């Protein structure tokens, strides 16, 4: 197939943001730690979508990037509460719930990770979840 | 200006909590001056309080910086208006945003911590003559911290 490496994986993500315009404000990602060249760890953000119970909602996310990424899907955890049914109740997003994660492609970046949860927040049937107050962790 | 800044920004710009302002330098957005009323029916009722809060190079895995610039009687505010407050120094999560900081600090300024483990001179004064404590405050807010 010819596999890209890990390490040079996430140097095109870590690109992708560095050349990001700054159009998409409603999903980010980027480097939690100034120092690792390995890039472990990321930080995400999701604003929750318009005309849902999450809107407009600054929600906190970690990502790890193992060993194995991008082969197996990124570890995904919720820091801000959320009552979402792919988020289990330490805020892990579940592999086996996640359309995204269920069905993985190795193509699928950290960023498209974030907008299709993003998505999930916005679909009929998530839209009206009772969500924990504002500012919320677990 | 991550997105998170950016959005965070807008939101204390236009949904501050009551009683409170927050408002980016021009020279420099991580930069925030910042106004907290003193609470109603508390000793700083009237004033009017003076804050400036930096988002380092860090923020969000690290906390704000945020100091008092008018000067408060307070036991959990020292000298040159540093804040003793938990979610500022040990309890900070990255989750937590700057609009949760400054709630806090409005609401330290109603309730007071004087039993804080690292001892001070005003959190003593607070404990040994709680009134007398009170009284100095009015005094320094109507001193120091007039609209």
């Amino acid at each position: 197939m010819v596999e890209v490496p890990r390490n040079f994986r996430l140097l095109e993500e870590l690109e992708t943001g560095e050349k990001g315009t700054g159009s998409n404000q409603n999903v980010s990602v980027g480097l939690r730690d100034t120092a690792d060249i390995f890039f472990h760890y990321w930080n995400g953000t999701i604003v929750g979508p318009p005309s849902t119970t999450f809107e407009y909602r600054i929600l906190s996310l970690e990502i790890y990037c193992d060993e194995n990424y991008p082969k197996v899907p990124p570890h995904i955890r919720f820091l801000s509460k959320v009552n979402l049914p792919c988020v289990d109740s330490d805020g892990t997003v579940n592999r086996e719930k996640f359309h995204v994660f269920k069905h993985w492609d190795r193509r699928t970046t950290m960023e498209l990770c974030l907008s299709e949860l993003r998505k999930e927040m916005a679909q009929p049937q998530n839209r009206k979840l009772v969500q924990p107050p504002e500012g919320s962790t677990y | 200006l991550t997105t998170r800044i950016i959005k965070e920004t807008e939101k204390l710009q236009k949904e501050c909590p009551p009683g409170i302002t927050a408002t980016p330098t021009k020279e420099n957005p991580r930069y925030f001056m910042v106004t907290i009323q003193g609470p109603p029916q508390s000793c700083y009722e009237g004033g009017l309080f003076r804050l400036e809060l930096f988002l380092p190079e860090e923020y969000p895995m690290k906390p704000p910086k945020v100091r008092f610039l008018t000067r408060i009687y307070h036991p959990n505010v020292d000298k040159v208006g540093r804040i003793c407050l938990d979610i500022i120094k040990d309890k900070w999560s990255p989750a937590l945003l700057i609009n949760k900081v400054l709630l806090s600090i409005q609401i330290l300024m109603s309730s007071p911590n004087p039993d804080d483990p690292l001892a001070n001179d005003v959190a003593e004064h607070w404990k040994e003559d709680e009134a007398s404590a009170l009284q100095t405050a009015r005094e320094w807010t109507r001193k120091y911290a007039k609209p």
